[PDB]
């Protein structure tokens, strides 16, 4: 079933064990932490990287795999359509404190039409695909994160 | 300049208008003069880079208002620093929705 606007799965606080758990705290460009990250090149993901950084490529190994099982899901639910991610790892900081953008364990995402009726399926895929804690976070995306 | 600003905060204060701060150090380009503020904002929905639209704010502000925005719309909100010389490098970028 579809997710609606506000909604999260599972029905608990994002940083709840049984969710994605616990910040570890912010991780900056120049840290030793920043070497976990690595770019997700996956064809079939639309990046927005409007910071030109390439920074929504960023995330850990669990994001990543949780996130090209979205592709896959995104272009069989409506064929032409691709998973978009408009957040990834974050250091522009408009993200709240202890927020999982900046620890490259959070997307914000959308389909690639920007069609907003296809949201709360498109949660409903997230969750399916295996995301630890998906949220109807805003009007204009899906928030997706993963344990550490 | 090629020192750009820092954006600091961007908060919706209405279904229509956007409070941005930002801070801009003189002395990161030689106490240059600056002219001015060139704030960019566009919707989030864009990916195209083209489709910023701009205000123009003298170089004393460390704010701005930007106004006549699309009620519940997210937008990417970047600027830069002039002078009669040019233009800084582009700040961080921020999402930020209207009410
Ligand atoms: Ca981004
Ligand atoms: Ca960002
Ligand atoms: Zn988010």
């Amino acid at each position: 079933t579809p997710l609606a606007y506000k909604q999260f799965i599972p029905n608990v606080a994002e940083k709840t064990l049984g969710a994605s758990g616990r910040y570890e705290g912010k991780i900056t460009r120049n840290s030793e932490r920043f070497k976990e990250l690595t770019p997700n090149y996956n064809p079939d993901i639309i990046f927005k990287d409007e910071e030109n950084t390439g920074a929504d490529r960023l995330m850990t190994q669990r994001c990543k795999d949780k996130l090209n099982a979205l592709a896959i899901s995104v272009m069989n639910q409506w064929p032409g359509v691709k998973l978009r991610v408009t957040e990834g790892w974050d250091e522009d900081g408009h993200h709240s404190e202890e927020s999982l953008h900046y620890e490259g364990r959070a997307v914000d995402i959308t389909t690639s039409d920007r069609d907003r009726s296809k949201y709360g399926m498109l949660a409903r895929l997230a969750v399916e695909a295996g995301f630890d804690w998906v949220y109807y976070e805003s009007k204009a995306h899906i928030h997706c994160s993963v344990k550490a | 300049p090629i020192t750009g600003p820092h954006i600091a905060y961007t908060e919706a204060v209405s279904d229509t208008q956007i409070m941005l701060k930002w801070t801009y150090i003189p002395s990161s380009n030689n106490n240059t003069p600056i002219q001015g503020f060139y704030i960019y904002y566009r919707p989030t929905d864009s990916d195209n880079d083209s489709d910023y639209k701009r205000d123009v704010v003298e170089g004393s502000k460390q704010w701005h208002m930007i106004g006549h925005l699309q009620p519940e719309t997210s937008y990417d909100i970047k600027m830069q620093c002039f002078n009669e010389g040019g233009e800084s490098e582009f700040s961080n970028v921020m999402i930020c929705e209207t009410k």
